[PDB]
């Protein structure tokens, strides 16, 4: 309900499927082509239309909104670019994986070393699982050496990056480009993969996808004058790797030079993608340490899948000391004033309650009552702190203030640990000055709790569903007969039980 | 192919308090943001106010779909569910 | 800390409504939106014009929306990076 | 663990996966089946016909 | 080629909307962003059958926003090409280059380098036209053409005719 | 199918006392006098003596009292308990209804036999706790209530009501209809996680804990050792 | 569904009445018919179709249509290209549509003859 209205249709995801980028379909999410060498345009400020920091992608900073969705920053998820390489390179993942589909096949007219009339082909297919069945034509392919052409199958060997034949050639990206274009659909489908989808050119890196600098973590630790990521370090070498192999293919050249500086460009973007590589140094920093590859940011515990995520302001929580007050009803929580400021409540605004509203929000958030947040439809957050023309603020229908916590108002309150339900109940709020959560004696035996200092803690629903929730199923009156023995659990305790007899 | 004739529901006709606390936050949510409402306001302002006012006259515009372990449902109007 | 224990106490008060509020509000919770057809990250919207544009389907018929951590958000943007495309799907295929 | 050889096989035979368990439906933030999730709330058409005119 | 198909579509509809406009207000919607409009899927829904009477059924609230979600099946009519289909095409436009004629909807471009020949096009002509011996090819003219493909332009999805097929033309 | 928090400790009067007693507190002859309801109570005493019909009647509701006897003692209670948590507090309904009515004053009931056995009888039949007319829903709704049809049996026989109770017409029908309404309010909502629910209320009093007891005899029993100690 | 000419005219003739009497509210010819629509894009795709439909007239009974229905109702892909597209002999017949070669009943003769005998010959 936080976010702003959107008519798309609110569903979950079922099945997830990973693919491969096609060159076709990374150009059609790019946003925009880019070519500009540096990320400064003239070093006469603003992003470069073309550079690594093109405002098309979708930038980080606050007072600028993304071109392309024309989403605020708290909204705008980024957008994607793409650098077109002239000349096609391999995929440092997919290398191994390369010169594998290379010895599966025969490379001179595509087909497969064997045909169907080994029932094994034949079971091999009929499995459901594509694992298996690569497995199973990879180990009934490799004793077969005549292919399905009178041709002898030349042994594809991984020297360092490179890849050589023996029949000799060296093999090259353009020829083996080519030799997958040659792929039939049935040999794509014997092969394991997808026609329509995972299909086997995709290995053939022609286009590299520049992210957004959401995705890497450009930390400003100094105002304006800062550096930048590995990552963009790396894609820089890498450009600037792809602009010198551009220049040396119409001018005269040795052709063994040309294809030493095109696997220079395939050892850069391999150091970008891929860290440890396996007989090959890898990247290292001017510092000494290794440059951090995309690979190992979702592997390891500095990777993001086990988990590593930070920057977020939420403040919808409170704990502290308690005590007792014998002039509070069952279901009233004390609330110290400054507690009641901190947490917030937002309420949209109607017909009914606009006057009130538009008081608090003359209030200010630094008097009680009063509001510290006002969103906007499209979901501008204007802070009232910031805003000295609070006077001169109007508000319509469906904005959205964020008010503070006010009398009457439920909330969830609790003790550690929760052994048992009625250790969590809604209360009512009432606001009253001093540093103490007060509470009624009554509710302190079901609790288990004493005032030699023990601390509580309390929450704030923050939509309509929770409030109606708490409001009618976590309420303290519906917590007084317990369902573990059919019996009452809270009493008269203490003063009034000794007074009472 | 799934829906249970209306002759033919076997489901209890009283209201549970879990579908009377989702129909409250529901009809309160939707009159935050500018539904029309059903019945008058007297000088109310709370919207769960007036979802319960809605309520007690019978007078919420919702159906309930109880799902059945099967994977059949039973609809019931808001109207003709008993009230405590 | 809402831990476990909070979690199971609001499991027995039965209020889901809350619990889906703290998997999400208390989480890292955020709106994407998706193409029912290519399932990749090519979605224009524009709320106040109300429209929709997958410029990797050319379409601007059917566009879904979901709701999901914003970390697991950085680790498809940089798996598009990797140049291997999740497709996502909201229909099983069995 | 093995995620870059899961990302590995992947690409190499385009891995699919079910959703079937519950992570899957916690992670996307769907109303549990329980409690005050365990029904769905439908918009009451003929009510609304036999509303007055002005609603 | 006209087909009557069954259709399925996905409606959100705001809180603010929950008045006396249920059914037709939907019904309107739909038919703003139906009728009208083609699909890749089933062609052109150029109108729908039976449309004040289609069933809008039960809106599903979604939880923790309010939007209702509503099914909407009915059954409508569409218009679709297919690969290899005969048609008689109305020529509407005649260029250096080919010629321009609307069938249904749409408009299907069919060049010169398929147009056998003996049919010899004439721009200095009144009126710019591909003539010959007993043979004349003009705007506002019937032309049989079997068509070779179909483009899905999702929007406007267009196709390609041709001649160069034994007994194609005017019977 | 009721909840765990409407349901109070109450107790079945046919399971203690004597034959003698059992017979003395309910059964009911229309032919001697001393076996007859008080003529101060009804005001149609002298039209009841030699009433077939309402012999019959009585005797009848004196066969189930007796059956339900023979089944509380024999199957389910062999030990003789007859307290027990059960929904609905009979007692504390009576004497609403006497309060709020005026029961007292010892002025003679204008309630008739028949229609206290058929407003009772139709009481027991509109217990609904599940819902149908499936032959196997019925036998489960009839097996489902049998102790809370028993219990409100023995508390609402003819003797009692008329000697003891003393309503009148408006006064058992309120009673019937505030005993439908509050069986009908404490049954189980659907829905419910009572999983999470037992589990708390089974764990929370093992907190506050010759053979092996307490905390290792649970852990025994929730592991299942192969070999106690 | 496979759909004839035929049959096609006669939903989009009874759709346009039915619509012009339930959505206009007190609302013949092609033309301005086409023109009672609303939508720049929905008014062209309508008076495209009509146009198209107008100028490809052929069959414009009703009784008529029942009575051919009631003589055929044969692939319905078949019955719908015998009413699209004309005839004369089995020749071309054929050759347009290939399917009528393998069916070992020809009965074109006959079929050509109420086809181009019920209304008026073409
Ligand atoms: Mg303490
Ligand atoms: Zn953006
Ligand atoms: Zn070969
Ligand atoms: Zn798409």
């Amino acid at each position: 309900s936080q976010f702003p209205y959107s008519s798309a249709p609110l569903r979950s995801v079922k099945e997830v499927q990973f693919g491969l980028l096609s060159p076709e379909e990374i150009r059609a999410i790019s946003v925009v082509k880019i070519e500009y060498p540096e990320i400064m345009d003239e070093s006469r400020q603003r992003p470069r239309e073309g550079g690594l920091n093109d405002p098309k992608l979708g930038s980080i900073d606050r007072n600028f909104k993304c071109q392309t969705c024309g989403e605020g920053m708290a909204e705008c998820p980024g957008h994607f670019g793409h650098m077109e390489l002239a000349k096609p390179v391999f995929h440092i993942g997919f290398i191994p994986k390369i010169k594998k589909v290379c010895e599966c096949i025969c490379m001179n007219c595509g087909k497969l070393l064997l045909d169907e009339t080994n029932p094994t082909m034949a079971q091999a297919i009929r499995i459901r699982d594509p694992k298996k069945r690569f497995n199973a034509v990879w180990q009934l392919c490799k004793t077969k050496m005549v292919c399905e052409c009178g041709n002898t199958q030349p042994v594809v060997r991984k020297d360092g990056m490179k890849l050589w034949g023996t029949w000799r050639k060296l093999l090259t990206p353009g020829e083996i480009l080519n030799v997958f274009k040659h792929i039939s659909p049935e040999d794509c489908f014997r092969l394991g993969f997808n026609e329509d989808y995972a299909r086997p050119e995709w290995m053939i890196i022609t286009v590299l996808p520049v992210p957004p600098p959401q995705v890497r973590p450009s930390i400003a630790m100094d105002e304006t004058t800062q550096g930048q990521d590995d990552l963009t370090h790396k894609l820089s070498d890498i450009l600037k790797a792809n602009i010198n192999v551009q220049k040396l293919e119409m001018d005269g050249s040795p052709q063994h030079i040309i294809n030493e500086v095109e696997q220079l460009l395939q050892f850069h973007v391999a150091t970008y993608m891929d860290n440890d590589i396996a007989g090959q140094p890898q990247a290292l920093q001017k510092s000494g340490r290794p440059v951090k590859a995309i690979r190992a940011r979702l592997k390891g515990k500095e990777g993001r899948l086990r988990g590593n995520l930070m920057g977020k302001r939420v403040d919808f929580s409170a704990r502290t000391v308690i005590s007792g007050d014998p002039n509070l009803e069952l279901d009233q929580v004390g609330v110290p004033i400054s507690i009641a400021k901190t947490l917030s409540y937002p309420e949209t605004v109607t017909q009914y309650n606009i006057h009130r509203l538009t008081e608090y929000v003359r209030n200010g958030p630094n008097e009680h009552p009063g509001a510290k947040y006002v969103i906007r439809d499209n979901g501008d957050r204007i802070d009232l702190r910031y805003h000295k023309r609070a006077g001169d603020i109007v508000l319509q229908y469906g904005w959205k203030v964020e008010r503070h916590l006010m009398d009457d108002d439920p909330v969830l309150f609790n003790r550690q640990p929760s052994l048992h339900k009625m250790s969590m109940m809604a209360h009512r709020v009432k606001v009253m000055p001093y540093s103490t959560f007060r509470l009624n004696l009554s509710v302190t035996s079901p609790y288990n709790a004493d005032f030699d200092g023990d601390e509580m803690n309390l929450h704030v629903p923050q939509s309509e569903e929770t409030r109606a929730e708490l409001s009618q199923l976590c309420a303290v009156p519906l917590q007084i007969v317990s369902p573990q023995s059919n019996k009452p659990v809270m009493g008269i305790v203490q003063d009034t039980l000794c007074g009472v007899r | 192919e799934l829906a249970i004739l209306k002759e033919e529901r076997t489901t209890t006709p009283y209201l549970t308090k879990y579908e009377r606390a989702r129909i409250l936050g529901t009809r309160a949510l939707q009159i935050s943001m500018n539904a029309p409402v059903l019945v008058d306001i007297e000088g109310e302002t709370d919207p769960l106010q007036i979802a319960m006012k809605e309520l007690s006259q019978r007078k919420i515009p919702l159906v309930i779909r109880r799902y059945l372990p099967d994977g059949s449902y039973e609809d019931w109007g808001c109207d003709e569910l008993i009230v405590d | 800390r809402f831990g476990e224990m909070e979690r199971d106490c609001m499991i027995a008060h039965g209020a889901a409504g809350f619990l889906k509020e703290r998997l999400m509000e208390a989480s890292d919770a955020f709106r994407v939106h998706v193409c029912g057809i290519c399932g990749l990250m090519s979605v224009i919207a524009n709320l106040k014009k109300n429209q929709f544009e997958c410029r990797s389907c050319k379409n601007k018929t059917n566009i879904y929306q979901l709701h999901i951590p914003y970390a697991a958000k950085l680790l498809f943007q940089e798996l598009m990076a990797m140049n291997i495309a999740p497709r996502l799907y909201t229909e099983r295929s069995g | 663990e093995e995620t870059v050889e899961i990302l590995f096989e992947a690409g190499a035979a385009a891995e699919l996966d079910d959703c079937r368990g519950v992570s899957e439906n916690v992670m996307l933030g769907q109303l549990a089946p329980m409690g005050t999730g365990a029904f769905d709330v439908m918009i009451d058409e003929k009510l609304l016909t036999s509303l007055p005119a002005d609603y | 080629m006209f087909f009557l198909k069954d259709l399925s579509l996905i409606l959100t509809l705001h809180p603010s909307y929950f008045g006396p406009q249920m059914n037709q207000y939907l019904r309107e919607k739909l038919l703003t962003d139906v009728e009208g409009t083609c699909t890749g899927q089933f062609g052109y829904i150029v109108t729908v059958l039976d449309g004040m009477n289609i069933d809008v059924g039960k809106g599903r609230i979604i939880p923790g926003s309010g939007s209702a979600e509503f099914e909407v099946k009915y059954r409508a009519v569409v218009w679709k090409p297919f690969k290899g289909e005969v048609v008689d095409a109305i020529v509407s436009n005649v260029s250096p280059i080919g010629f321009f004629a609307d069938v249904g909807p749409l408009n299907v471009f069919v060049s010169t380098r398929l147009i056998p020949d003996n049919l010899v096009y004439n721009p200095s002509n009144s009126p710019p036209a591909y003539m010959s011996n007993d043979e004349l090819i003009t705007k506002g003219s019937k032309v049989r053409l079997k068509v070779v493909g179909t483009r899905t332009d999702v929007n406007e999805i267009y196709a390609i005719g041709s001649i160069k097929e034994d007994f194609l033309g005017a019977i | 199918g009721l909840d765990g928090t409407q349901v109070e400790r109450q107790t079945i009067d046919t399971i203690p006392g004597s034959d003698k007693a059992f017979h003395k507190r309910y059964y009911v002859d229309l032919m001697d006098e001393k076996n007859s309801i008080k003529p101060d109570v009804i005001e149609y005493a002298a039209d009841i003596l030699g009433d077939v019909e309402l012999q019959k009647e009585l005797n009848s509701e004196y066969e189930q009292l007796v059956s339900d006897r023979k089944f509380l003692r024999e199957i389910v209670f062999v030990n003789g308990d007859h307290n027990w948590p059960l929904p609905v507090n009979l007692r504390r309904i009576i004497q609403n209804a006497q309060q709020i009515f005026h029961l007292d004053r010892a002025k003679a009931s204008d309630l008739t036999i028949p229609e206290i056995i058929h407003g009772v009888r139709d009481l027991c039949k509109k217990l609904f706790v599940l819902r149908g007319e499936n032959e196997l829903i019925k036998e489960a709704q009839q097996n489902a209530t049998s102790l809370f049809q028993c219990l409100v049996r023995a508390r609402l026989a003819t003797r009692r009501i008329l000697e003891e109770f003393r309503l009148n017409r408006d006064a058992f029908e309120w009673v019937l209809g505030t005993i439908e309404a509050q069986f009908q309010r404490s049954l189980v909502h659907p829905g419910e996680m009572v999983g999470v629910i037992a589990a708390q209320s089974i764990g929370e009093p093992a907190t506050q804990m010759n053979v092996t007891l307490g905390v290792p005899r649970l852990k025994e029993i929730l592991n299942v050792a192969k070999n106690i100690k | 569904i496979a759909l004839s000419l035929s049959e096609s005219r006669l939903l989009i003739r009874e759709a346009l009445k039915a619509r012009s009497r339930a959505r206009n509210g007190g609302v013949i010819d092609d033309d301005e018919l086409a023109k009672v629509t609303s939508g720049a894009v929905a008014n062209g795709v309508v008076k495209k179709t009509l146009d198209y439909l107008n100028t490809f007239a052929r069959f414009k009974d009703e009784e008529t249509c029942t009575a051919v229905d009631q003589l055929l109702h044969l692939h319905p892909f078949e019955i719908a290209q015998l009413s699209s597209l004309g005839c004369e002999d089995v020749d071309e017949a054929i050759t347009l549509i290939p399917s009528l070669a393998a069916k070992k009943e020809v009965n074109l003769q006959r079929i050509l003859d109420e086809l181009n005998r019920l209304e008026d010959p073409y």
